[PDB]
RNA sequence: ACCCACUCGGCACCUUACGAGAAAUCAAAGUCUUUGGGUUCUGGGGGGAGUAUGGUCGCAAGGCUGAAACUUAAAGGAAUUGACGGAAGGGCACCACCAGGAGUGGAGCCUGCGGCUUAAUUUGACUCAACACGGGGAAACUCACCAGGUCCAGACACAAUAAGGAUUGACAGAUUGAGAGCUCUUUCUUGAUUUUGUGGGUGGUGGUGCAUGGCCGUUCUUAGUUGGUGGAGUGAUUUGUCUGCUUAAUUGCGAUAACGAACGAGACCUUAACCUACUAAAUAGUGGUGCUAGCAUUUGCUGGUUAUCCACUUCUUAGAGGGACUAUCGGUUUCAAGCCGAUGGAAGUUUGAGGCAAUAACAGGUCUGUGAUGCCCUUAGACGUUCUGGGCCGCACGCGCGCUACACUGACGGAGCCAGCGAGUCUAACCUUGGCCGAGAGGUCUUGGUAAUCUUGUGAAACUCCGUCGUGCUGGGGAUAGAGCAUUGUAAUUAUUGCUCUUCAACGAGGAAUUCCUAGUAAGCGCAAGUCAUCAGCUUGCGUUGAUUACGUCCCUGCCCUUUGUACACACC
């Protein structure tokens, strides 16, 4: 949003500039295209050679 | 930039004169009274105005220009 | 003579930095506030000045020694980052060439800028990045220009004129372009609303774009900018940000005192290509079924059909999704990023086209878009506003964008007859079918449509096709001009525009130069929209026909990057 303001000398452009955080975003996309998540996976116990439950 | 030419002849506005306006009504001693200049025969005029007396001239003011009724 | 090793004394060189230093750099310029080996010489802000004077040397030019008055806030050293260079070295690009295309420049006319002219020819802009730009196609308007005529729309406060009237208007005539009571003749009207004055406002397409906001153009068809911690430097700073390689790209690969991130790029967004899959549609259609016309008569072919119903979604339309990732493979290369061909595929040039766009530069443009604005000008004999009329179009010429032409791949007459992006009427008079009258322009009576519903399938134009001409400034070309009919509008003369007939110029391919452009592109062709009462030779889009030639380069041109140099830093204006 910009703005004239009046002085005695003359008028200064008001610009401002607002970034919202994208992942607040609520009714639209949530975070920028360059956003890139990854999901972290999980440790694993090796072997345990097969054995089955029965139910 | 350039500025000021005249032929001359530098005018002025309506006059409007003053003097005192009305003494036209002619009253007799004890007591009465006669009117001088009769009034106008528009219903938008309401019998005190007058109407000017020139030539071939009797004219109503009060509606602005309107209707000379010439007697 | 050569070699190898040692050692003195030499001309140098490399690497280092315990040290030094303002730094560049120094094996001395190191052993310095932890200050002392011996000794000679010089200097104590810049200038005045190596001047004056005296002494002395010389043949002379000159050498040596050598002040001060006065003046002045800096001069100055090394290094740093920028800026600039008429320094190199790499690059990038059809606003650059290569190869070619189509031209422009030559001609006619159309328009813009200049000059000239003029009562006025209002004005902004001058290389790219001014000249069909100001949306700038002006008959009044617009208008700012010129010749003239009214108006106050001078808020408000103070003071005065003044209810014995402060002030307003005016019929007819004079007057005026004017049926302007402008002003005057004359004499009614009018009633505290104004008038005169000072102060103060206001209005202005008056000035200043070199006072500013805003917006915009260019650098930029660019690829550039920044910070964390870590390395260097006393420091400003620097490295990261780089030899090479690679991309359109600071895009990456890679190399590596850097590692890992941020903006810009990319991502993103819009539109264009693909959905016999999903959800649907009498404002979109296809099929079937009725109703029906013509021809063949064997059923068939081709149409008409207010919904007459059945059924559907391939066309179409727009919701929802899927698809491409340069995938597969084969080449090549630091077998890295990539690049290359085939295959597959709607699509493989960033899939094509845009939109958006970092910091930074300009005294770039715009007070003539604004009730954005500072200052100055003016403010009532107005630069305000309006009314009347002319002018921006004025024509010995110079320059720019273009339009139409020189024809036979053509003009002309018939004829076949194919689009998309569009837009449209309520306080109306728009998009307009159809029918009637008109050679044409056009008029008139109706009609639907606020529109996927009516205009429209906008039956556009190049074009295809059968002919008339036959290469002759020709039947190519249509300037110029005359006469006649219509149309917009209060108004058309200097002829808004259109038609009809007659007139039939230049131009026989255009000198030096010079622009745009690499694929559904170029170029040819028309349409719709902007503007608009009328007026497109212009623009913004759109489809129709559809190539030749590159797949490269740094030679001209331009610009980016490092290296370099600097006495610039208000930065080569
Ligand atoms: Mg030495
Ligand atoms: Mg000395
Ligand atoms: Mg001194
Ligand atoms: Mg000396
Ligand atoms: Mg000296
Ligand atoms: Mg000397
Ligand atoms: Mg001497
Ligand atoms: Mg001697
Ligand atoms: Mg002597
Ligand atoms: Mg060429
Ligand atoms: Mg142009
Ligand atoms: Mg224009
Ligand atoms: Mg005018
Ligand atoms: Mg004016
Ligand atoms: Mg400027
Ligand atoms: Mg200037
Ligand atoms: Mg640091
Ligand atoms: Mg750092
Ligand atoms: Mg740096
Ligand atoms: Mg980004
Ligand atoms: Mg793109
Ligand atoms: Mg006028
Ligand atoms: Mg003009
Ligand atoms: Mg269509
Ligand atoms: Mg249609
Ligand atoms: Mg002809
Ligand atoms: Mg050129
Ligand atoms: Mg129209
Ligand atoms: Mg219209
Ligand atoms: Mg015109
Ligand atoms: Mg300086
Ligand atoms: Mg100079
Ligand atoms: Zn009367």
């Amino acid at each position: 949003a910009t703005r004239h303001v009046l002085m005695r000398q003359g008028v200064l452009g008001i610009k401002v500039k607002i970034m919202r955080d994208p992942a607040k975003s609520r009714t639209g996309p949530k975070a920028l295209p360059d956003a890139v998540t990854i999901i972290e996976p999980k440790e694993e116990e090796p072997i345990l050679a097969p054995s089955v439950k029965d139910y | 930039k350039k500025v000021y030419t005249t032929p001359k002849k530098i005018k002025h506005k309506h006059k409007k004169v003053k003097l005192a306006v009305l003494s036209y009504y002619k009253v007799d001693a004890e007591g009465k009274v006669t009117k001088l200049r009769r009034e106008c025969s528009n219903p938008t005029c309401g019998a005190g105005v007058f109407l000017a007396n020139h030539k071939d001239r009797l004219y109503c003011g009060k509606c602005h220009s309107v209707y000379k009724v010439n007697a």
